[PDB]
Parts: C-alpha cells; structure tokens; sequence
C-alpha cells in the first residue's frame, strides 16, 4: 500500500508530455540500483524470483 | 575540487571546436574566482 | 608509498569458512578457459599456492569523462573515482565482464571474463573507497580497501558463494579487495624474484636438466 | 497485484528514449542494456493471459 503511492509520484517526474526529459530520469535509474531493497523481495534477492 | 571541476569541464569540450557564446560565460565566471584564491595564498607567505 | 601506472599487482579477498580466515585471490589460466576461478593461499607452510596466473598490471588510469571521450575515439597515480584497466601479465589478455549465464541464480551474475577487449566498452572499473575515513579525489594508500564497480554493466565484482564452491561474479553486494604491491619498476641487470631462467655450470657450455621425455622415470 | 505492475510501469517510460537517440548515440545503449536484463521477456509474454 505505501509503496505504490511514493511510486506513483516518480511517474511524473520521468516524463511530462509525451516520453521525454531523460536527464533526470537517467540518474533515477542509476540511483535506484544502488538500493536492491528496493524491489520487492519476492523478485530480485537471493531466494527465488 | 575546483581544479578538477575544470579539468573536467575542458574534456567535455575536447571533442568540439568552437566554443558557444554559453560556454564562454560560465567558463569565465571560474575562472575570476580561482584567481581571486590565488591571490589570498600569496598573502600568507609574503613577508616571510 | 603509493600505488603507480606500470605495477604489477594481485587482488586479495579474505572470507571465513571452517571459522577461520582463508585468503583468496583471482587468477586465470589464459589459453583455453575464458572463465576466472580462486585460489587459495592459506596453507603456504605446507601447500604451494601457484602465482605464476596470479600476477596483474596497471596500465591506465583516466578519469570517467576522460574515458567516455575516448570511446568516441608517463606515470600517474591513482586516486578513487577514477577509472583503471587490468591487464593479466602472463596470458597478456584484459580482464573484463561478460554476458553469460551460469549458477542458474535467476539473477544478474554476469560471470566474470577475459577475452580480448582492448577496444573500451566492458574493459574498464572505477574504485571507490569502503568507509567513511576516505573520500573521492585522494591518494591511494598502499594495502587500502577498495570497491570495484563496472563501467559498462554497473555491477560490484561479488565474491558469490552458493551452495557449491566459493564462485566469482557481479550480481548483488559489496566485496572487499586488498591490494598487493607485487613488484614495481626493477632494475636492470638483477635478478628478481618470480623470473624464468636458466642455470649453467662450469666455464662456456655446460647447464642443469632433467631427464628427457617419453621416459618411465617419472622427472625424479 | 497493483505494486508490481505499477513498478513495471515506472520501468517502461524511464526506458532511455525514443529512436531519436538510440539509432544516432551510444550512450542511451548502455541504459537499455540494464533495465532489459532485469525483465526476461519469456515470462514476460506468459504474463498476458
């Protein structure tokens, strides 16, 4: 429940009209890796995906 | 920091060959203050 | 002192497994297997480790945007934050990344690699420091723990242990590298250690040997 | 069900651009190298159903 609303807010700052602006949304990309936690464990861990 | 601040800005134009009107603005504003550091070293040497 | 260009050095990690700390290096054979494996250096009293693979050298060391202009495209000293290319003294090939698929991990290992790659896609790391006493633009202490990241791929070089043996890759956390200043510039017309040579005896034409081949004295 | 699909979702338009600079660059190649290592397009294609 939590999760899906900060992620709804990252939606409008990747694109605003139409698929563009890609500065910051390369280093969203980038910064995001760096937090494996942030996927949700039942994909992308150690366990099983 | 500073220097590799510049040392870093002449790679991203090593590739061109004329630099815009933009890039010769903020150029000459780090330029000013680094001058400006080198100034104060000096005057806390000068007189031994 | 301090690390140079023109070194030749090895890796070293260092993970416990019967309570006890084993160290383990990286080294491949070259010619034959593409794959990199460990090998142990714990027992030197009683068991030989082989050093002849082991053996690296630092040939260049560039900033990141330095390297991204020359892939459109002296002596230094390293500093974290900045770029390096391995080179494996022995087979004279670069280390590298691959693309393939193994341990079945459902996962984003990447086994680790040397092929050939001279030209600069997946050739290349940058190094960070471990805590907080160090930070970006410094010297690099010799014996100093490092963190290697790819540039291409983005990944830490993981010593990824698994149900089976002790594996290397780039998949999931963090793993820290001791550097060893193996040897630096030598001076001419010595000798050093870790060199393959020959021993005569007597005046001119005269040498140590063994038994030739296809023989059942078994080279005693 | 509404978290993964909207993660998915995030990861789909921070893709690195349009042709417009995947056909003419080689940067944004390194980004699309990453995001699509992280969703096999096997199950991919068995998920719509």
């Amino acid at each position: 429940c939590g999760g899906e609303r900060y992620l709804d807010f990252l939606r409008f700052a990747v694109f605003v009209n139409g698929e563009s602006v890609e500065e910051n949304a390369n280093v969203v990309v980038r910064l995001l890796i760096r937090k494996p936690e942030c996927f949700g464990p039942a994909l992308r861990g150690e366990g099983g995906s | 920091r500073l220097q590799e601040s510049i040392s870093d800005f002449y790679w991203y134009y090593s590739g061109k060959d004329v630099i815009e009107e933009q890039g010769k603005r903020n150029f000459s504003k780090a330029m000013s203050v680094a001058k400006q550091v080198f100034n104060s070293l000096t005057e806390y040497i000068q007189g031994p | 002192q301090f690390l140079r260009t023109d070194d030749e050095v090895v890796l070293q990690c260092s993970a416990t497994v019967l309570k006890e700390q084993l160290k383990l290096c990286l080294a491949a054979e070259g010619f034959g297997n593409r794959l990199c494996f460990l090998e142990p250096t714990s027992n030197a009293q009683n068991v030989p480790p082989d050093l002849a693979i082991c053996c690296f050298t630092l040939e260049q060391s560039l900033s990141v945007r330095a390297l991204q202009e020359m892939l459109a495209n002296g002596h230094r000293t390293l500093l974290y934050g900045h770029a390096i290319l391995l080179r494996h003294a022995h087979s004279r090939m670069y280390l590298s990344c691959l693309t393939t698929s193994r341990s079945m991990t459902d996962k984003l290992a990447f086994d680790v690699g040397l092929q050939e790659d001279a030209t600069g896609e997946a050739c290349w790391w940058t190094m960070h420091p471990a805590s907080k006493q160090r930070s970006e633009g410094e010297k690099v202490r010799v014996g100093d723990d490092l963190i290697l990241v790819s540039v291409s791929s983005e990944r830490y070089l993981h010593l990824s242990t698994a149900s089976g043996e002790l594996q290397v890759d780039a998949s999931f956390m963090q793993t820290l590298w001791n550097m060893n200043p193996i040897c630096s510039c030598c001076e001419e017309g010595y000798v050093t250690g870790g060199h393959v040579l020959r021993l005569f005896h007597g005046h001119m034409d005269e040498c140590l040997t063994i038994s030739a081949a296809d023989s059942d004295d078994q080279r005693r | 069900m509404s978290f993964y699909a909207a993660l998915i979702d995030l990861l789909g338009r921070c893709a690195p651009e349009m042709h417009l600079i995947q056909a003419g660059k080689g940067e944004a190649l390194r980004i699309r190298a990453i995001l699509r290592s992280l969703v096999p397009l096997d199950d991919l294609v068995g998920i719509i159903s």
